[PDB]
């Protein structure tokens, strides 16, 4: 059976932490298509 | 991941340059200093070609194409829209095989074995600087080389092949295409003989060396032997090559007939 | 017809969950780049059709390129 | 530097040996084996002997018909010269029958010969095909040789037999010649439109230069670990050594994924039978499907379309 | 017209996506015929812990190899045998990192120096002698004039230093030639030195031997019997004239540039 | 098992699968929809 | 006869259940992915065939480009 | 052979035909609102 | 006799391996079921592009829309 | 030879039979659907 | 007994092989007579 | 493992921070040198 070594503890610390950077780097992606919506519509 | 008896032959060791600083592994794939220039030169080789698709008239992958300058430009420096990018490329793609080459000699150089590979790799090369820097230096131009391009560089083939109204006859390219085909003879005849003595018929053991030998004999009368078929073939693919680029650096810069006149030395020799 | 697919999760019995998973993942990367590729070479192509507008069309009839491709 | 392993720097000789033993019933084995000192520099220096039994005599009998059949059309072409025929050697052929003839039976020096020739060529190589398969099996191994030897039979007869009789027409094969045949590749390929357009083509000449790549690295590969006894690949395989150990994890450092010392042989047989089998479908789909690859390729968006600037004027239509 | 179409669809089209699956499933099959060795593969996780992978496609199921004048079945993808006891030292703190030999280099069995663990019986040949002998028990052999025969002449080491001088040859019956020179080192052991590593010179009568240094012919590995080799000893012995590349002057593992 | 799993570690890992599998598809329908409302293909 | 086929679950018992099933699902993408590609071939083709309406022609013909294309 | 017993081979059955059974509802489905956007007969 | 002449039919399976048989039936059966296909769909018998029972690039070069469009241009 | 019985044989003799009557019997009704829709002879 | 059958194997054997070639050849037979009179050839 | 202790990621992070930081802001400087000289939207 495959698993990683990390205890539960562990893995829940990871997981805070990955779910918050991924929301901040949408965060970003969500911005900057505002941005070139308003200078270039493509739609 | 390692496979099960992989520990104890990652030592240090055996390079050419920079040491110890990129002696790593990362994966399954061992980097080197060699392998940072070849990842290097061959991301931005292919950046470049996506790039002159996408100022040219269309992103489907059979007509994409990237052409050298022009025959009046000579052996100079293109503009980037009229032949420039294209050098750029042509410098990256030498310098990525180069790099591959002596990553090669590393490797081969910390597992404690023979350089025969980078050494047979090096014939390629060799074929490739023909066709890109030695007969276009002869003639006096870089846009007698290929362009970048399926299917686009397939049209270079073809009309470079007609210049000489029948590049059949042209000689070094026959005794190429002899060593091609008898390559592909070889390897076949190869491959069905050691699986063959390996899967026997059903509910035999497996066979030996005078099994080897006497199917061979049997057939046609004479066996090579199981380390001289290696060498015959390391042979027969590096003179492959060998001819090829001979075969190019002939048509042009020495013969500017048709090939089929070449030939004509053999019927005017004067004792028949 | 209610109780037919109750043994459902003993598949991950005989199926790896962390091989399917990558597996999965690949697979979905993939399709979706062909789906994106099959759809931008047809009719229904979205960057190319000029709606909005024309933006290449647009920047050669600026008057100040207008006025500059006169004097020529 | 060290050496290289490339010749044998010192020969021993044992008595010849004549062979692992044959089933009860066969016939034994003709001549007595002699040795050369320079096919020893490279090989194995015995030559013989040989095993003649049915299957390989109807076969060399039927050839040979095929070779003097052939020889002789050649030499009555110059007028029975042999000077001439010295002197204008890559010129001479024997031709196929005028197309307009058909299918049907041509007098005889007017296309009949080839028949003649074409057909005893034929019935050799197929007695030769049962001689490689017996030989085989008698000793107790795996046929995979006449599996490989089939393909190449079947291309031999694509050209040649069944596209010209899909055409309807003996003048559609290849002549019997050095040019003549060379003249008949370049035809074909400028009839029906440009070869390079045809696909089975590419892939047939993929699988070419990716026979000269394997083999090139496989010969590599095995004569640079000869010092650690990799040239015995059976019992390398059959009890994996250090030679096969260093043999995979080159391979796998340098571009990420390996064989093992067995597979690399299967990786071999593909890539020569598939270069072959794209061979049978490009020849067998050209005439009697598409007529033009160039405007096959031209529907199917492949081509490039180069910029023109200009306007010619077809003088058909004016 | 010159590129009126009619249809679109049409035969050349289906065979070449034909061709293109049955391509793309030989492939399938021979990746899996790679793995019968070497796997599972171990893959080490975030903190050190090592698990068995077996990688895209999965493992074949066993076959087996029965192998002539009873030496046995082998089952592949089957077991191990164990490893030797080499001692290592990673260099850097990352699972991709190197590692250094402990002790003495040459006599570590670590780098090129490893080696398998293979039977401890020789290799027969097909009426179930033992195939690698000295030309003393093989009676029938000679060595072809025209060739100099290395017997008598001096094992110069790669430094300029002599190693010994060669007493007998090895030769191979299942296919006659040569695989080993015998030759007795300066402590007066007799030691192996395989063909594919010498460097005949006739006419100055050395053998160059430039993998190994002169003093480093006394601990090359010995065998039981005299009479025969087996498959295990090869091993060793290849092996200990292959670490000599890297580890018999101190500036051989030393960035040429 | 030939995977190592027992049953229940099998029935935690089939919950979570189907309730993912389940939210990707309402995503891509979502898409579908909004894609029909701008430039309709059938 | 109706009771024909009452043994019929002992089918699992000579055919490998995991490898039957991964080659019903790889046979059924192929299948899919073929089919589709048959199908985009011939008269039916959905994507190009212009209905409910031509996109790139819809774009040639805007006023705004249509405006900008005569002032050239 | 396979190493299955009789009782795990009728279990595999069982769900075997069940999703076999479902898979080609969903084809039937698919089918007809095919016929009803385009018939191709 | 014309009726218990293949009584011992059963013992078929005491010499030939039911399982390669039946992967060897069902494989075969696959592969004459495309080529069939491909054999009808490549004759009059066509029946993805006889244009019955309409013709739908046809339809789509005609609808009123594309024709008004066709027509400012 | 094939290691079955002769009550093994039967077995599976009995179920072959009737998988392949029904097949044929699906490729009939297939068949007479085609003929009324595009008859070919 | 070169193939290992004995001579009532082989009896077995060669009754159902006739038979079955018997029944194969009556199917081809009816085969042709529905083919001559839907479209003679000779 | 990477081998890193606690202490020893601390010191590389807050040395990392600090160059990324730096190297952003010559970034932005050379991009508002440029738009001041040619300006591209
Ligand atoms: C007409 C279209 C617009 C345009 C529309 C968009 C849209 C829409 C997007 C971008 C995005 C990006 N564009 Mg832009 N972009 C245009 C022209 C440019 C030009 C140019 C030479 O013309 C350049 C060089 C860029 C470059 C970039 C990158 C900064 C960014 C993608 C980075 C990435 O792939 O992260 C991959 C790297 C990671 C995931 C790394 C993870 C963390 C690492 C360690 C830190 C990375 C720093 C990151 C690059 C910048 C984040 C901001 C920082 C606070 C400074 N654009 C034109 C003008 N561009 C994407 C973006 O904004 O990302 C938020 C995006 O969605
Ligand atoms: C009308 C055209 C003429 C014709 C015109 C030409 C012309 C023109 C040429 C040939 C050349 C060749 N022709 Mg010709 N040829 C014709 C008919 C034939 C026929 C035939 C059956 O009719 C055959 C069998 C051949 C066979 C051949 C070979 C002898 C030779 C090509 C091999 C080669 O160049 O290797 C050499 C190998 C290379 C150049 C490969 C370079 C490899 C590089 C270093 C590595 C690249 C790696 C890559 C970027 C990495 C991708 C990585 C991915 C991760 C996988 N020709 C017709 C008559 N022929 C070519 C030649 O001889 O060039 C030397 C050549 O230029
Ligand atoms: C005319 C057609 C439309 C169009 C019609 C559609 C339709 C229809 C669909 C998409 C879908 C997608 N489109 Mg779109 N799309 C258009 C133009 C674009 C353009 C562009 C440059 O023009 C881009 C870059 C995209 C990109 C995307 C991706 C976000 C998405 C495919 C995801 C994927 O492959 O997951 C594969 C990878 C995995 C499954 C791995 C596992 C994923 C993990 C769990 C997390 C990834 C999150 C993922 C990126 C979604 C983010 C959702 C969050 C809630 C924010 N589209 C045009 C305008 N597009 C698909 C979609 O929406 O999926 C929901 C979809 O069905
Ligand atoms: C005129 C032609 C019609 C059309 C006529 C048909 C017909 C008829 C059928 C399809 C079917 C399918 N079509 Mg359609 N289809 C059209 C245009 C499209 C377009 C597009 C870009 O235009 C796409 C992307 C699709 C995609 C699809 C797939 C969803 C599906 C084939 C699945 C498969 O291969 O399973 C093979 C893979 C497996 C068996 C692996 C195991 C699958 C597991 C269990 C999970 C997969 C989910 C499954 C694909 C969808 C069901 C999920 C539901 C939301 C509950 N169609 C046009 C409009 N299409 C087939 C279908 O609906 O299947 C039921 C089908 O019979
Ligand atoms: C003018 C021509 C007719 C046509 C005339 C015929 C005729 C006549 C026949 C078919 C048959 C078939 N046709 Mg049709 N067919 C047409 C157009 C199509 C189109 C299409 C894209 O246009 C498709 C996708 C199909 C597809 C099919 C398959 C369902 C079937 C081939 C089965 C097979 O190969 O099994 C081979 C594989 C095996 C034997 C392996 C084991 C199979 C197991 C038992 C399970 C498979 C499921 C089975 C295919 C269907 C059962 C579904 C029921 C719910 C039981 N036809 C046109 C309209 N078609 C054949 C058929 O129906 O068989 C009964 C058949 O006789
Ligand atoms: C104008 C010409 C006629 C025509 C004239 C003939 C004549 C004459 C004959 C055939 C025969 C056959 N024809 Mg027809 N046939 C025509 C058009 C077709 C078309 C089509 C797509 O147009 C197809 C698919 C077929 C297909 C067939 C096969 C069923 C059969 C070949 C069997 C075989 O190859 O044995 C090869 C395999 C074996 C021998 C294996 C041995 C038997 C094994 C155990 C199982 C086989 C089952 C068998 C195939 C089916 C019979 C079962 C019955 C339902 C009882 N014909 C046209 C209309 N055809 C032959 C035949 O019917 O044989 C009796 C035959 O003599
Ligand atoms: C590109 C990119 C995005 C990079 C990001 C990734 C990063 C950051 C770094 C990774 C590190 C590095 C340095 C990676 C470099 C690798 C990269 C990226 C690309 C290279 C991959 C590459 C060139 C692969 C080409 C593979 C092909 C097409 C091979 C052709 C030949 C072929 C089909 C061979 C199959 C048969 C095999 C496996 C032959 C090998 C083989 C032979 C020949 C034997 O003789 C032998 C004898 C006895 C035992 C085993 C063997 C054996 O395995
Ligand atoms: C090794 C393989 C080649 C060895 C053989 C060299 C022998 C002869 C080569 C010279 C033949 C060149 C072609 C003459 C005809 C074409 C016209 C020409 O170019 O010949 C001359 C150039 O000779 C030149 O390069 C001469 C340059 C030769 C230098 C070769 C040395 C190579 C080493 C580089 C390694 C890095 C005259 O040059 P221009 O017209 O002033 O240039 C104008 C344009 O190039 C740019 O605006
Ligand atoms: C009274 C008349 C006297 C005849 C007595 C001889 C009996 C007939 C030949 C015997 C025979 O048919 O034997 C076969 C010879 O096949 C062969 O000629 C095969 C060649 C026969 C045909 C020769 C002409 C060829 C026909 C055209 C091509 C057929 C192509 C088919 C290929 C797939 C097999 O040979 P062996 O197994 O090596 O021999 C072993 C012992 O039998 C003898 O030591
Ligand atoms: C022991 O206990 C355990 C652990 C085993 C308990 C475990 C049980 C579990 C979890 C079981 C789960 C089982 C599952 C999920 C089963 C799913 C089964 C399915 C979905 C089966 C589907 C079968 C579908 C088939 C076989 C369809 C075949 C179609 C064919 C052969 C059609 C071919 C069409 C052709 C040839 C025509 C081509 C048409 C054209 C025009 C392209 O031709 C050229
Ligand atoms: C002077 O010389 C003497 C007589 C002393 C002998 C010396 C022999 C010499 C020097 C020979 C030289 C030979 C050379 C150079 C030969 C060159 C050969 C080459 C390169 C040939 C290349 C291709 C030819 C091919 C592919 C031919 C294919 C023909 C086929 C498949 C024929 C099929 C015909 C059949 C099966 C027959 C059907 C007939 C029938 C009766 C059924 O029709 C109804
Ligand atoms: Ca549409």
């Amino acid at each position: 059976k495959p698993s990683t070594g990390l205890t539960e503890s562990e893995a829940k610390e990871f997981h805070g932490l990955f779910m918050a950077s991924m929301t901040l780097w949408f965060g970003l992606v969500v911005l900057a298509h505002i941005l070139s919506w308003m200078y270039r519509p493509w739609l | 991941a390692l496979l099960n008896f992989e520990k104890k032959y990652r030592v240090r060791g055996g390079t050419l340059v920079g040491g110890d600083l990129f002696d790593f592994w990362v994966g399954p794939f061992y980097v080197g200093f060699f392998g940072v220039s070849a990842v290097f030169f061959a991301t931005l080789g292919t950046m470049l070609i996506l790039f002159g698709a996408a100022i040219g008239p269309t992103l489907n992958i059979w007509q994409i194409s990237i052409a050298p300058p022009d025959l009046s430009v000579g052996l100079g420096f293109a503009p980037i829209r009229e032949g420039g990018l294209w050098q750029v490329i042509t410098i990256c793609a030498v310098g990525a095989f180069v790099s591959w080459a002596l990553r090669q000699v590393e490797i081969a150089r910390k597992l404690g074995m023979g350089l025969h590979v980078p050494f047979a790799f090096s014939f390629a090369i060799l074929a490739y600087l023909t066709l890109v820097f030695f007969r276009p230096v002869l003639l006096g131009a870089w846009g007698h080389a290929f362009p970048y391009g399926l299917f686009s560089h397939l049209d270079w083939v073809s009309n470079v092949g007609y210049q000489t109204l029948h590049f059949h006859y042209n000689p070094a390219h026959m005794l190429a295409i002899s060593f091609f085909f008898i390559n592909t003879l070889a390897l076949a005849m190869h491959g069905s003989l050691i699986l063959s003595v390996v899967n026997p018929q059903k509910g035999e053991e497996v066979k030996t060396a005078e099994h080897e030998n006497t199917v061979f004999r049997d057939i046609v009368g004479y066996s090579i032997g199981a380390l001289a078929i290696h060498r015959l073939g390391l042979f027969l693919a590096i003179n492959a090559a060998f001819w090829s680029a001979v075969c190019m650096i002939l048509t042009g810069p020495f013969w500017t007939r048709g090939w089929p006149e070449w030939w004509m030395w053999w019927p005017n020799l004067p004792i028949w | 017809n209610a109780k037919s697919f109750d043994g459902m999760h003993k598949l991950w019995m005989i199926m790896n969950p962390v091989s399917t998973l990558w597996a999965i993942f690949i697979f979905q990367i993939f399709l979706g780049l062909l789906i994106h590729m099959v759809v931008l070479s047809s009719d229904l192509n979205w960057h190319d059709d000029q709606i909005p507008v024309g933006y290449q069309l647009q920047g050669e009839t600026l008057p100040v390129n207008l006025e500059m491709k006169a004097a020529q | 530097p060290e050496y290289q392993n490339i010749f044998n720097k010192v020969q021993v000789r044992e008595p010849a040996y004549p062979g692992v033993e044959l089933p009860k019933g066969s016939l034994p084995r003709v001549g007595k084996p002699i040795f050369s000192y320079w096919l020893g520099k490279i090989g194995d220096a015995q030559i013989g002997p040989l095993y003649l039994g049915g299957w390989g005599i109807a076969s060399l009998i039927s050839g040979f018909i095929a070779l003097e059949v052939i020889g002789l059309n050649m030499l009555a072409s110059v007028g029975w010269d042999p000077r001439l025929f010295l002197k204008e050697f890559f010129w001479l052929g024997l031709e196929p029958p005028p197309p307009a003839y058909g299918l049907s039976i041509p007098p005889l020096a007017e296309g009949g010969w080839w028949l003649i020739a074409g057909l005893f060529l034929t019935m050799s190589l197929l007695l030769w095909w049962v001689r490689v398969y017996k030989r085989a099996k008698d000793l107790g191994m795996g046929t995979h040789l006449s599996w490989a030897f089939a393909v190449a039979i079947l291309f031999f007869l694509t050209l040649g037999f069944i596209r010209p009789v899909l055409m309807g027409s003996w003048g559609e094969a290849p002549p019997f010649g050095i040019f003549p045949h060379l003249d008949w590749t370049a035809a074909i390929s400028i009839r029906y439109g440009n070869f390079y357009y045809n696909p089975f083509h590419g892939l047939s000449i993929a699988f070419m230069y990716g026979s000269a790549v394997l083999f090139a690295m496989h010969g590599g590969t095995i004569l640079a670990v000869s010092r650690y006894g990799g040239d015995r690949e059976i019992d390398q395989i059959t009890d994996r050594g250090t030679a096969a150990e260093r043999a995979m994890l080159f391979w796998r450092w340098c571009m990420g994924f390996n064989a093992s010392m067995e597979s690399i042989h299967r990786w071999a047989w593909w890539f020569a039978v598939f270069c072959i089998i794209n061979s049978i479908l490009g020849i067998i789909l050209t005439g009697t499907v598409v007529d033009n690859w160039y405007l096959w390729a031209v529907k199917h968006g492949v081509a490039p379309s180069y910029p023109s600037e200009l306007t010619i004027d077809n003088p058909y239509l004016t | 017209e010159f590129g009126y179409i009619t249809q679109y669809f049409d035969l050349a089209q289906v065979t070449l996506w034909a061709f293109w699956l049955s391509l793309l499933s030989v492939i399938f099959f021979n990746r899996r015929e790679d793995k019968r060795e070497g796997y599972p593969q171990e893959a080490v996780q975030i903190f050190g812990k090592t698990i068995l992978t077996e990688g895209f496609p999965f493992m074949p199921a066993p076959k087996t190899f029965k192998l002539p004048h009873n030496g046995g079945d082998v089952v592949k993808p089957g077991p191990e045998r164990p490893q030797y006891d080499f001692k290592l030292e990673q260099v850097d703190r990352f699972a991709g990192a190197a590692y250094r030999p402990v002790g003495n280099p040459m006599l570590a069995g670590v780098g090129p120096g490893a080696y398998a663990v293979r039977a401890n019986k020789p290799d027969l040949t097909n009426a179930g002698d033992p195939r690698i002998v000295p030309m003393r028990v093989a009676k029938h052999f000679a060595v072809v004039d025209k060739d100099p025969d290395p017997r008598g002449m001096t094992v110069i080491g790669a430094d300029g230093q002599v190693g010994g001088k060669v007493t007998e040859i090895w030769v191979d019956r299942a296919e006659p030639q040569v695989r080993y020179l015998e030759l007795e080192a300066g402590n007066k052991k007799k030691v192996l030195v395989p063909i594919a590593l010498c460097v005949i010179k006739g006419q100055k009568r050395e053998v160059k031997v430039r993998s190994i240094n002169g003093i480093h012919f006394n601990d090359v590995p010995t065998l039981s019997n005299y009479d025969q080799i087996t498959l295990a000893e090869e091993d060793k012995v290849s092996a200990y004239y292959g670490a000599g590349t890297l580890y018999a002057t101190p500036n051989r593992a030393e960035s040429v540039l | 098992s030939t995977t190592g799993l027992t049953e229940a570690e099998s029935k935690e890992f089939h919950g979570i699968f189907m309730a993912s599998m389940t939210l990707w598809f309402g995503l891509v329908v979502l898409a579908h929809i909004l894609s029909w409302l701008y430039r309709p293909w059938l």
